[PDB]
């Protein structure tokens, strides 16, 4: 499940433009524990920066911070 | 009274009365139509007869009434900025706006200048409707060259949101003579700006530059700005295009002016291609540049030593040429002993 | 260095499958294969698992074979070793022939796919030697090229382009590159872009792949058509180039043919007029006239007199008689 979402997200990252909606939709389906989702977000951020998509990275890092906080609460 | 009534036909036939009554404080009317014409600022392009465009219509068909309607549009534009590109679209789609792009300028003059509002409206269109931006770009560049050609911000807007299909459309527009995005006196600064953009943005910028009729010699100073760890997109595109050039002395000088880094294969790549296709001309250029700098001497000699080591995998004669042998012999004496030893195999 | 000295004893003692699973559990640690920097590669190959490769450099091969079945990443670990040790790749041939299928090409593809999934940097550093030492199992189609362009970034793309231009990397042969690009037409957008950039790095004549114009659809293949347009705009048309440009069917949104014809006519007017004269006098006639009418419409925004050249005019005058009346009126303004 998570590997398929990762494959689709990587396909989206390697496209031109700023259509980030599908990336967010696929991210909202990442299953597993919160640490698994943190690692998933980190890999997505790494690829996005491999393509220098900086504001997409800003948004993904907002996501990462919120997940970190909810994991700290749990 | 004439606004609280505000089917489409009744609405436009009333908006006309609104304008006619205006023709004999408009901020409050602007606020009320700002609220009443929401849900019309939603797509915009189809795959024209709305009540707001009626105002545009009047402005296209109408002296002091002209200024009055321009102030009304100014007030609504202050309340609703999207109006901006909705005007541009109108001036491109309506038959009433045939030969009246000038209106936009006067619109920009009546706002609370042309360059400012054009940049702002193109940015809003990029944020709201990428298809409309793509379809407006040719006419915006053609009608406002003095406000778009020197603008890296507009090109940034465009290359940020386009995909491969829209890039191909823009390329065909350029090659069919319908679109000009660069001019020789400003393209170099724009590409220097470009080196800070995202990956696909730089790829698109270079593909667009290649569609134009601007010689690479115009932008060849950008080589002094390209760092091999930071600008692989531009280095890729520029290398693949430098392949096809008969090299100038300035081009070889700019290539040799890149700092020597063992992990950077750009200089050896292009020098190998040129020496395989234009051995005598490249030897002449290298001899001239070696004698002129006597870009440092040792930089040139290290680049040539890298090329000499590389050329052993293909049969050739480039370093057996009289010009570069003459240059090496002429220039050995200016090195210090450490560099005389560093380049001993080359100086032989 | 302790378990290395022990591993030489393990190898010197000679079922090995239970031992293979024991070695899998014990070698779990090293499964980045590359160091961050000469001595780097030697220290890299100094680990235990590589001593068995060093010993192999037949009963050892079945231990490796049994090790492979359990740990598949062993395959590219072998390849890296055979490139990172002064201690060329014949050992990989023997190792691939021991697998269940035994097919060297397939074992190579599986190991390269595992490496692409597990470390893109190692794949990028192995690609030149894999193409050079196994050209036959790599050049004849674009499966490996597809693997590579699917994960590379702009930096690795520029590095591969430099490897090609420096003579240390061959990814296409002239006898297979056309079919490889044709099958690549099904790949992702950036994959196609990088494939075209690498092809351009190879300096293979555009004439070799210009037949691909029969497969390029304007709505479906904008990357390939973009690159091909930007490359063709720098060539002196060669008759076959114009022939394949004109063999594209006319569609309302397809602008490729008109753009390239406009460029060619505006800087190679007489040569293009001659090519079109010869093609008209010899792809259908009305399709050529149709492209010519599109070009005539486009040229009204300029001032060039390409249609005043007498080759074109006389070819039109001569061939009007061979059109039916419906097409005589369809192209009236051109025939005039």
């Amino acid at each position: 499940v998570n590997t398929e979402l990762k494959a689709q997200i990587m396909k989206e990252i390697r496209k031109p433009g700023r259509k980030y909606e599908r990336i967010f939709t696929l991210l909202k389906h990442v299953q597993g524990s919160l640490q698994t989702r943190l690692i998933f977000l980190q890999n997505v951020i790494k690829e996005a920066s491999r393509f220098k998509k900086r504001m997409l990275i800003e948004q993904l890092e907002n996501f990462l911070d919120e997940i970190h906080r909810r994991a700290n609460q749990i | 009274v004439l606004q609280l009534q505000k089917e489409a036909q009744c609405e436009v036939m009333q908006e006309i009365v609104d304008q006619v009554l205006e023709e004999d404080q408009l901020s409050v009317l602007a606020s009320c139509l700002q609220e009443l014409f929401k849900a019309h600022f939603r797509e915009v392009l189809p795959e024209v007869g709305k009540p707001l465009y009626l105002i545009f219509r009047n402005l296209c068909q109408m002296n002091s009434s002209f200024s009055l309607l321009l102030d009304l549009l100014s007030e609504l534009y202050q309340k609703q900025p999207k109006i901006g590109y909705h005007l541009l679209y109108y001036l491109r789609a309506s038959k009433a706006a045939a030969g009246k792009m000038n209106l936009y300028e006067s619109f920009a003059q009546a706002t609370q200048d042309l360059h400012t509002c054009l940049m702002m409206d193109m940015k809003a269109c990029q944020e709201d409707d990428v298809r409309l931006l793509c379809h407006l770009t040719p006419s915006i560049y053609t009608e406002f060259p003095d406000e778009t050609l020197r603008s890296g911000e507009l090109l940034n807007m465009i290359v940020a949101v386009i995909d491969s299909a829209q890039l191909q459309e823009l390329v065909c527009h350029v090659m069919m003579g319908n679109l000009v995005m660069f001019r020789k006196d400003s393209v170099l600064n724009i590409l220097i700006q470009s080196l800070d953009w995202e990956t696909f943005e730089q790829y698109c910028a270079w593909q667009l530059f290649l569609a134009h009729n601007i010689p690479l010699e115009t932008i060849i100073p950008i080589l002094q700005h390209l760092k091999y760890k930071e600008h692989p997109e531009a280095l890729s595109c520029l290398l693949l295009q430098l392949r096809r050039e008969k090299p100038s002395e300035e081009m070889v000088k700019m290539v040799l002016s890149r700092p020597c880094h063992p992990d950077d294969q750009f200089t050896t790549s292009i020098l190998r291609h040129w020496c395989m296709k234009h051995d005598e001309l490249l030897a002449e250029h290298i001899k001239s540049l070696l004698i002129k700098n006597n870009l440092t001497l040792e930089q040139i000699l290290e680049h040539l030593d890298n090329l000499r080591l590389n050329l052993t995998n293909t049969k050739q004669n480039f370093f057996s040429q009289t010009p570069i042998l003459q240059a090496l012999q002429h220039v050995q004496a200016s090195c210090d002993e450490a560099h005389k030893m560093k380049f001993s195999d080359l100086f032989s």
